DNA sequence: GGAAGGAGCGTTTTTTTTTTTTTTT
DNA sequence: CGCTCCTTCC
């Protein structure tokens, strides 16, 4: 059955009701349709946005239960060499149709990572065949693909899921699902997913796990925070305020504190350090210069390991010589 | 392994309308196709046209680095049966309309080692285009 | 190998029961255990705290000794994990079917419907063979599971940490972990000094695996002597390779004093003994950070120095040269 | 299902052909003479090429279009044995073309064949020449090996103006009956970049999508320029500022870093308004960034530190 | 209808565009080579495309083969006197039975009959396909065989390489010699080229002189439809034109016909040239003429000379260079911050805007301290080569000594 | 026999430096059944390979040291040939990967997991000289073989920098300082190979001058000592010169050079030299260390000039560690140091 | 006998993965 | 892209 399935597969759209936060590319997608006027299409946008799944539920409104060959989807995870381009997809696209569905979709899933000489073949496939053929493709990095391409597929921008969005399709899960989300734990779950529709499933999966009998129990933002391990923003407000009034040893000490009670990692501090002071008023621009560097290069190094402690000093050392230009 | 989502059984033949449809020996039509792969055929066409006193057409013609040769089975009974060009309706038999389908000789010759064992090939035609061997 | 194996490998945790201080997750991982509803996993933390014990227990709980060997397939490291390998050989086991379970596994273990793919190390696999994994890790999600443990988060590809429920395992200190080093010593009847233990997870820097190791060798050292006597802080200090404090005041008080022949000439003596530049940059750190006795500014500038210096460091430099010019940019401050 | 406009109201004729009026004029010579020599035709992607090279070739055979064209293409092999097989027995046929014609070989995208297949093509163009001419067709010339360009006259097309999108546009929306104004003929002249297949996509699009052609409804299917955001970012008096437009405009819209970087690299290559040094210090902080954005770290927070640190270079 | 480079065809010798010394080298290193027992074996001529190659080598083979050629008493194949100066290896040619890398075998083991009665200059310009290791391996075995053979009677063997770049494709990813340049060196190795018996003989581009004389003369010969068309009277700019814009004859006569046969107006261009290895030195160092923005010629080069810029030669070239600005006597400032930005940019993993990077800072700190004054050096190739191989000596040493 | 070698310690009890490191490893072979993997760091020249070797004796007795020498071909992904000499013993078995380059890995994963599954109960002991000269790669497949077959095989290692190691490997390895002799010990020792060599010798002072060149270094030190006894016709005199290695004395010489020329051309003539030291098969480290350091012992500059000079040779030896070609590196120190000096 | 134009100089070192062509089969 | 040297014109 499918309630053996993550969340991440079980909650798919089915169909393109389903799919929110991308309002002007279904309705566009509903007129082409409606009007037998798609365009080949490029849906260009960041992880987790709705393209695979609003691609799927438009071959099954067009077709219905035929899509199993009347569509031909080719992923990251096949090969997609230019020797595949010039036989399966050539053959697939140069064959009439089983019962004249309107056309033949190819759905080239994560096509960013296809060859050069794989593009440069399929940019004459799809030119050649358009009458009884139609082409869609996925990207999250437009510069992987060649001119010709990009110039040749109608663009659509997948941009982050908004947040009524996140709203609606959490309120779905949780009616589907006997579960309570207070509005605290919401607003931290959407702040956390950063328009990512993938990490709200996983952490509510997981946030449902952590709750130990999911029948009355309500999810708060602690146990959001506790299963996800990120800092609460209380903690990121003392430690910001601690770095820049209190001393050295407090602020060491407060950070110490703070990443032990709760085993805090410091990249997420940083970053959360980062996005409060991106909003704060700079008398001078050379504060901000500093700062944006030396968080930077301390973040890199962290990146490939070395000296907790070292790296956490460094953290407070650089806040304090940028913000002592202020004045 | 998990059964594919693909249903295999979306491809099959109406048979309300049919084009056309002909019998004929197994062995001729292993002999075509073996000589078909021998001069590397790129492409094929199977060409198909009943006419007055019992006049029966059925033709390959392949497209290849050779230009384009053509194969004609003979109207003997022994070897070519019994043929109709419906013309789409699988009632009305009608006279002069030729059928000619288009197919890519690598999915036509996936069915040469099919016809060598075979004692009997039924060949049919729909509107639609889609060829059904049995 | 009761006997025969080192501590660490006789201790690896067998079930998810006796697993320290990943609570946050364990608590997370026990609760499918009658769900059949295990999610894609991707375990990132630093070394020695506990992914790879943690899967092999929650395989073994799951599945059984039986059918453990039939559900469960792993690779690493020393595999050759190849794009090639991923198109072929992860895909194709994803897309078997489960093996059908005996009646003694189906009475005594849930035997979900799905099987495990373990992707360990998986921080050393190129991008593109990531990318390789993206729709297979989503297509036969309804028979296979995948689970990528790695110590750099940032090498994964977004695409696959959003595929997957990330858990972090936490550092184990003085605070967390003292426990389980507390039975191991128990078991193995190992005496101590109080807090020697503590020291010990302190000086692992939040790995368990080379407290274990620091304490198999001061129980191996202590039974060589046959004096009947605790364990104290200086052996441990000893075989961990900590500089001693001696040293370190020696050393301060020939930067304070600034001369480059006097302090190059100590540096060489100093380097002339074998100590690891990364234990005495992480005591000076400590030294200079938790002292009350410098202004701000020197500090601010220190704490960016030694960073700088650590940084180099990772990247497989000569220690006597960072050494040399850390001290002499500590002294002209 | 209608076939889109980009391929029902492609050019038949070389005089539908808008825009690098000299070479299409020069074109049609070529085609009433009929002497038509080995030629490479190269420029950006969708300014007529393609349809120039097919127009010329339909032009000059005719009736004997389908005798006298051989079509290769990327999607169809090109190796060293189809030069050694079909192109030479295509260039061995003996036809009876009109006194002053010859058989055309259109190597379409020919900036993707093998060494070796153009170092057989040097000798069946050394051998073959008195009957048969090479219209190659590419985007860079130089990907054309020395000894087949030595034999082979270059025409470099030029990027489209506006007033040749606006002509071809108008008789486009004649033709369709699409209702039009003037705001949103100049939003998709601007957004098209001189590409009049992305032009006529972006027309088709808005005019299903929202019916009347709007600024705003162009606005609506296509997005403005990636380049010129990436541009205006880069050229700023403030870091607030750049850091506003980098978060906006281009982090809240769906951008990924390394699509970021790569196009500040490449407007910082074209950009000419600082000392050659200043630009020189920005390509260095772009690749500083671009090292760390390929190892894992494409945070914002990386970007923001390349525009700080830009900005201090500026001042 | 014929094309006026191939219309206007050289009859004799003396009308090919050859500088009087290298046809006097040719002729006599042939005339050489055709003795009874000649030192000689092998002809290697190298150069650039249209340099008058195979024109002046099937010149002099019209010349002297006649000369040489022992009479004949009716053994001929038929009732002509056999015109075949020159014979020439096909390599499109698909035999019945017959591997393909054997085609090149056969080929051989024919020519060598090609001697005395039989004699004939055997002429190798279409090459094999030498982009295949297996072909590669087995044409230079054969080169070797020849040269190495031991048969009192050889034919003269002349082999003509046009040397040119290959541009980066997206259907081969290997990055071997052959993949980066067609020339001798990458298709032959140093045994062949350093034999005794095989003589190498360098082309340059035609000089401008030769050029004009040409293309005057084909002006002249066309005089009815350049005056009609009123083009005669500025012919002589356009001809100066194309003198200084390539070296390739035949581009220069292409570009002529279409220049002329044009009813209008269109600009005159040529093929491009691709900027030798040391011509790049001195672009990045001393500068261009033709351009004075510096930020133009950069971007034109790495879009035009990407292949060559991209690699570390480059890159160690000018590090070995950089000091011949003003034979040295120039601020170590400088020369430190050259360095300094060198360094820096091998450690961006090769990413091409490192060598952007690299090259822009090299040419601004030579603009920076240039004057009308300035005496330079002599620009010599990197030895990492001599290093390398002094490295695989001592690594061989210590392995013995092991 | 070369004196390094013919005085080589074949024993535990023999050694006679570092008691302390001594008593660790009989404590370690006291129950040689759950000893953990080693990785012995420390200064070259210390004896760590002999140490390695005594433990192997006290363990598995004296077949360790009846070597044997192997050739084991190795195929890549692109069908390349590789040799790598195979040092095995009946109880043990030595690899050197440093000498495959990037090539390590491969060993890594066919050499000692295959040997590794094999089962021998006891366990057999591998060593792996210059570990710290291992690629990142090679390490991290070393992490799981080591993890699962702790049960056949134990792992010992040996380098002089533990900055290379990737913290995993540190993890999984018993971590064990080696210390390297001080001036008596090498004094001591040397006595004793003159007295048994029948060497005549004029003062003890002399031995301190070979414990002061050579500063920690035993190989170098016994080598020098045999070559100055050799030298004088056995008979070392107070005044007898002190040899040095050839590339010190060109690196003492070029940093002479820099001080006295400061110019373009001296650094052009600097460069023909670093090239011969590099195709000597110098490592590019190395050179930039001994340049550094006799440039650091010029008199004529100052405290302002030292600093500037360490802190390029510092920022140099990174670019080196993340660099591919060595020679721009060492250019650019030296033309940065130049630059300041002037 | 300056003046311009031109020739010769100044050149050869491997090796990660992955894809792709070529050839043989 | 310059140096150096050799041919040629004038
Ligand atoms: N618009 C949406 N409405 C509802 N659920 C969504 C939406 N977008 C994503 N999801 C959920 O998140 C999952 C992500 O599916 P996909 O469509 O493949 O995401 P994506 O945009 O393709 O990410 P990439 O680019 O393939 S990594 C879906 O299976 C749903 O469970
Ligand atoms: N949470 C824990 N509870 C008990 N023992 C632990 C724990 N974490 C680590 N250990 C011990 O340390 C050893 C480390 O084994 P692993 O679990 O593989 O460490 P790790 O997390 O995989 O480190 P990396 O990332 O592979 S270097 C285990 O075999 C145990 O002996
Ligand atoms: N100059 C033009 N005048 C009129 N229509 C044009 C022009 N250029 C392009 N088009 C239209 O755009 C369509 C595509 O143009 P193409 O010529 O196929 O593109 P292209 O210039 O060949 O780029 P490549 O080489 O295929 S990537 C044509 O079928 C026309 O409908
Ligand atoms: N005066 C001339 N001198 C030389 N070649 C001429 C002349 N007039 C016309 N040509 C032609 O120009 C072409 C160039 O000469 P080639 O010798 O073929 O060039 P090349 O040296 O062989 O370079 P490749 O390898 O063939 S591209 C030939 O086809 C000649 O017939
Ligand atoms: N304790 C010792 N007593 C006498 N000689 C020693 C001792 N330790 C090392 N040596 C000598 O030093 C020489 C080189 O030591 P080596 O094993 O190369 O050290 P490392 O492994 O640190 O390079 C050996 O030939 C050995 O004779
Ligand atoms: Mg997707
Ligand atoms: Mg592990
Ligand atoms: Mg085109
Ligand atoms: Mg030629």
């Amino acid at each position: 059955s499918k309630e053996n399935l993550p969340w991440v597969e079980k909650y798919r759209p089915e169909t393109l009701d389903e799919v929110y936060g991308q309002n002007e590319v279904i309705t566009t997608v509903r007129k082409f349709v409606d009007e037998g006027k798609l365009p080949h299409l490029l849906f260009y946008g960041p992880p987790g946005t709705g393209k695979t799944s609003t691609i799927v539920a438009l071959a099954r409104e067009i077709y219905g239960k035929n899509y199993s060959n009347m569509v031909l989807e080719l992923n990251a995870s096949d090969d997609r060499g230019i020797d595949v381009v010039r036989n399966q997809i050539k053959d697939f696209a140069s064959t009439r149709q089983i019962f004249s569905k309107g056309f033949k979709l190819i759905i080239l899933d994560e096509a960013d990572a296809m060859t050069n000489a794989a593009q440069n073949a399929l940019r004459r496939v799809i030119e050649r065949y358009t009458k009884n053929t139609r082409f869609c493709v996925l990207a999250n990095y437009a510069h992987k693909l060649t001119p010709a391409l990009l110039s040749r597929c109608t663009r659509f921008r997948f941009q982050p899921l908004p947040q009524e969005a996140i709203e609606r399709r959490i309120a779905n899960v949780l009616v589907h699902e006997k579960l309570k989300l207070s509005p605290n734990a919401e607003k931290a779950l959407i702040e956390l997913s950063n328009g990512d529709m993938r990490r709200v499933l996983n952490v509510l999966q997981s946030c449902k796990a952590t709750l130990d009998n999911p029948d009355e129990d309500e999810i708060s933002d602690d146990v959001i925070y506790e299963c996800c391990g990120a800092p609460r923003p209380s903690d990121l407000k003392a430690v910001l305020k601690s770095i820049l009034e209190d001393d050295w040893g407090t602020a060491h000490y407060t950070l110490n504190k703070v990443r032990s009670a709760k085993g805090l990692a410091l990249i997420d501090l940083i970053e959360g350090i980062v996005k409060i002071l991106e909003d704060y008023e700079l008398q001078n621009e050379e504060t901000r210069v500093h700062l944006l560097t030396k968080l930077a290069d301390i973040e890199y190094s962290i990146s490939k390991g070395g000296n907790d402690q070292i790296q956490g000093s460094a953290v407070i050392g650089a806040i304090k010589a940028s913000f002592e230009n202020e004045t | 392994y998990l059964i594919k989502d693909f249903d295999t059984n979306g491809l099959e033949l109406d048979r309300e309308r049919i084009s056309f449809e002909a019998i004929i020996k197994g062995e001729a039509l292993h002999s075509a196709l073996k000589d078909l792969k021998e001069i590397g055929c790129k492409e094929c066409y199977v060409y198909a046209k009943t006419e007055a006193n019992d006049e029966n057409v059925f033709a390959l013609i392949s497209k290849s680095q050779l230009g384009f040769s053509k194969i004609k089975l003979p109207s003997n009974r022994s070897i070519l049966e019994k043929l109709q060009v419906f013309d789409g309706d699988s009632t009305t038999v009608i006279d002069g309309f030729a059928v000619i389908g288009f197919f890519d000789f690598t999915s036509f010759d996936k069915i040469r080692k099919s016809t060598k064992i075979a004692s009997k090939v039924l060949f049919r035609m729909d509107v639609h285009g889609v060829l059904s061997v049995n | 190998s009761l006997a025969q194996q080192p501590w660490v490998e006789k201790y690896r945790p067998k079930n998810l029961d006796e697993v320290t201080a990943q609570d946050h997750a364990v608590t997370v991982l026990k609760k499918t255990l009658k769900s059949a509803n295990l999610p894609h996993m991707l375990f990132y933390g630093p070394p020695g705290t506990g992914k790879t014990s943690t899967i092999l227990a929650l395989t073994k709980e799951l599945y059984g000794p039986d059918l453990m060997k039939s559900r469960i397939l792993e690779l690493n490291a020393s595999d050759e994990r190849g794009i090639s390998i991923v198109r072929e050989k992860v895909k194709n086991f994803a897309r078997l079917t489960v093996s059908k379970p005996s009646k003694h596994d189906l009475e005594n273990y849930p035997c979900p419907p799905y099987k495990i793919i373990i992707l360990d190390e998986a921080d050393s696999m190129t991008a593109d063979a990531q990318s390789a994994l993206r729709r297979t890790m989503e297509t036969y999600s309804g028979v296979t599971r995948f689970c990528l443990i790695c110590n750099y988060v940032t090498r994964i590809i977004d695409p696959l940490a959003s595929r997957c429920s990330k858990f972090r395992f936490k550092a184990l200190d003085a605070s967390n972990a003292i426990d389980r080093l507390r039975f191991i010593s128990e078991q193995e009847n190992v005496k101590c000094d109080d807090g020697v233990l503590e020291r010990i997870l302190d000086i692992s820097a939040g790995d368990l695996r080379r407290g274990i190791t620091l304490l198999q060798s001061a129980s191996k050292g202590a039974q060589y002597l046959g004096d009947g006597k605790n364990i104290t802080s200086t052996q441990v200090e000893e075989l961990a390779g900590v500089v001693p404090h001696d040293i370190l005041i020696e050393i301060v008080e020939k930067v304070k004093s600034g001369d480059f022949d006097e302090i190059k000439k100590y540096v060489n003596t100093f380097m002339k003994s074998g100590w690891s530049a990364a234990s005495v940059v992480n005591q000076l750190h400590e030294y200079y950070i938790t002292n009350d006795n410098f202004d701000t500014n020197f500090k601010n500038q220190i704490s960016w120095l030694l960073f700088t210096t650590d940084s180099r460091l990772n990247n497989g430099t000569n220690e006597h040269i960072q050494l040399l010019n850390l001290l002499v940019k500590i002294s002209q401050l | 299902l209608q076939l889109p406009w980009v391929e029902k109201y492609r050019p038949q004729v070389l005089s539908d052909i808008v825009g690098n009026k000299e070479t299409i004029d020069r074109l049609q010579q070529i085609a009433k003479d009929g002497n038509m020599p080995h030629m490479i035709i190269s420029g950006m992607p969708g300014i007529g090429k393609t349809t120039s090279v097919h127009c010329l070739a339909h032009e000059l055979l005719g009736r004997s279009y389908a005798d006298g064209v051989l079509e290769l293409n990327a999607s169809d092999d090109r190796g060293i044995d189809v030069v050694r097989n079909q192109i030479k027995h295509f260039a061995q046929k003996k036809l009876h073309l009109p006194p002053g014609k010859h058989k055309i070989v259109i190597l379409d995208e020919a900036d993707s064949m093998t060494a070796g297949a153009q170092q057989a093509l040097r000798r069946t163009m050394e051998l073959y020449s008195n009957s048969t001419r090479f219209a190659f067709a590419c985007n860079q010339s130089n990907k054309i090996i020395e000894p087949l360009q030595s034999r082979c006259a270059i025409l470099r097309y030029s990027k489209l103006s506006d007033e040749d999108v606006l002509k071809r546009l108008l008789q486009i929306i004649k033709l369709e009956d699409v209702k039009y104004t003037n705001d949103g003929l100049e939003a998709i002249i601007f957004t098209a970049e001189g590409d009049m297949r992305q032009a006529i996509n972006n027309l088709q699009s808005t005019v299903a999508g929202h019916g009347l052609v709007n600024a705003d409804n162009v606005f609506k299917i296509v997005d403005s320029p990636h380049p010129l955001i990436v541009k205006k970012m880069l050229l700023a008096s403030n870091l607030e500022d750049s850091i506003q437009i980098l978060r906006t405009d281009l982090w809240k819209k769906g951008y990924s870093s390394i699509d970021i970087v790569t196009t500040s690299f490449r407007v910082t290559k074209n950009l000419a308004q600082v000392k050659e040094s200043v630009r020189l210090e920005m390509i260095k902080e772009i690749g500083l960034t671009h090292m760390r954005i390929l190892e894992g770290v494409g945070t914002y927070l990386q970007l923001a530190s390349m525009l700080a640190k830009i900005h201090k270079l500026n001042n | 209808g014929e094309q006026w480079y191939e219309k206007f065809k050289p009859n004799c010798l003396e009308q090919v565009a050859i500088h009087k010394r290298k046809l006097k080298d040719v002729q006599e290193a042939l005339d050489a080579m055709f003795l009874p027992n000649a030192k000689h074996r092998i002809l290697l001529l190298s150069g650039p495309s249209g340099c008058s190659k195979s024109t002046v080598i099937k010149e002099l083979s019209k010349i002297l083969v006649p000369k040489y050629r022992q009479n004949s008493n009716g053994t001929s194949f038929r009732s002509t006197p056999n015109e075949h100066k020159v014979t020439e290896f096909r390599g499109d040619c698909i035999v019945n039975d017959l591997p393909q890398m054997e085609s090149f075998s056969e080929f051989l083991k024919g020519a060598r009959y090609l001697v005395m009665s039989n004699l004939s200059l055997i002429l190798i310009e279409d090459l094999p396909n030498v982009f295949h290791i297996d072909t590669r391996r087995r044409f230079q075995q054969l080169i070797l065989q020849w040269l190495y053979s031991s048969e009192p009677l050889l034919p003269p063997l002349v082999i003509c390489i046009t040397e040119c770049e290959i541009p980066e494709n997206d259907n081969n990813y290997r990055k071997f010699g052959i993949d980066y340049t067609f020339s001798a060196e990458t298709i032959m190795n140093k045994e062949i080229l350093m034999h005794p018996r095989l003589k190498r003989i360098k082309f340059n581009p035609i000089n401008s002189t030769l050029l004009k004389k040409h293309l005057k003369f084909i002006c002249v010969q066309n005089m009815k439809m350049l005056k009609e068309k009123n083009k005669w009277n500025k012919r002589q700019e356009v001809i100066d034109y194309i003198a200084q814009e390539t070296g390739d004859i035949r581009s220069a006569i292409t570009t002529l016909q279409f220049w002329a046969t044009s009813s209008g107006s269109l600009p005159i261009s040529t093929r491009e040239s691709t900027i030798s290895y040391f011509h790049a030195i001195g672009k990045v160092i001393h500068g261009s003429h033709s351009t004075n923005n510096d930020n133009e010629m950069i971007n034109n080069l790495f879009e035009n000379s990407n292949n060559l810029l991209s690699k570390e030669d480059f890159k160690l070239g000018i590090l070995e260079n950089y000091n011949t600005f003003n034979k040295g006597e120039f601020s170590i400032s400088d020369a430190s911050s050259i360095v300094d930005c060198l360094s820096e940019c091998d450690n961006m993993n090769g990413l091409p805007e490192s060598n952007e990077y690299g090259l822009r800072e090299v040419r601004k700190t030579f603009r920076n301290i240039s004057k009308q004054g300035h005496n330079h050096g002599t620009v010599y190739f990197p030895r990492e080569w001599k290093v390398r191989k002094l490295q695989n000596s001592f690594k061989v040493q210590a392995e013995d000594w092991l | 026999s070369l004196w390094v070698d013919k005085y080589r310690p074949k024993s535990l009890n023999a050694l006679s430096h570092n008691e302390e490191l001594t008593n660790f490893l009989k404590s370690l072979s006291d129950q040689p059944r759950d000893l953990p993997h080693l990785l012995l760091y420390g200064p070259n020249g210390t004896g760590k390979k002999t140490r390695c070797m005594a433990l192997l004796e006290s363990i598995f007795g004296p077949g360790v040291y009846r070597l044997k020498i192997d050739v084991r071909q190795f195929v890549t992904a692109s069908n390349r040939k590789l040799e790598l000499n195979v040092v095995s013993s009946p109880y043990h078995l030595e690899i050197t990967p440093s000498d495959m380059g990037n090539n390590d890995r491969i060993v890594i994963q066919e050499l000692l997991k295959e040997v590794a599954q094999m089962e021998q109960h006891r366990y057999k002991c591998v060593i792996i000289n210059e570990a710290n000269s291992l690629t990142k790669d090679a390490q991290a497949a070393l992490r799981r073989t080591m993890e699962k077959y702790s049960k056949n095989i134990r792992l010992i290692m040996v380098c002089d920098s533990m900055s290379p190691i990737i913290a995993p490997i540190k993890s999984r390895c018993l971590l064990i300082r080696c210390p390297a002799p001080s001036d008596s010990e090498i004094s001591t020792i040397l006595s004793d190979v003159v007295t048994n060599e029948r060497i005549q010798l004029e003062t003890k002072d002399i031995l301190k001058r070979i414990a002061q060149a050579s500063n920690g270094n035993l190989r170098v030190s016994l080598l020098m000592l045999e070559s100055m006894a050799l030298n004088n016709e056995l008979a070392l005199k107070s005044s007898s010169p002190i040899i040095k290695p050839d590339w010190i004395i060109v690196i003492h010489k070029l940093t002479r050079k820099i001080v006295k020329e400061r110019s373009v051309n001296s650094l052009i003539e600097c460069r023909a030299v670093l090239y011969d030291l590099l195709a000597h098969c110098i490592p590019a480290n190395i050179i930039l260390k001994e340049l550094t350091f006799s440039l650091l012992d010029v008199e004529t500059l100052n405290t302002t000039n030292k600093s500037s000079i360490i802190e390029y040779s510092s920022v140099f030896d990174e670019r080196l560690s993340l660099g591919n070609k060595a020679i721009f590196h060492l250019e650019g120190f030296i033309a940065k140091v130049m630059c300041c000096l002037d």
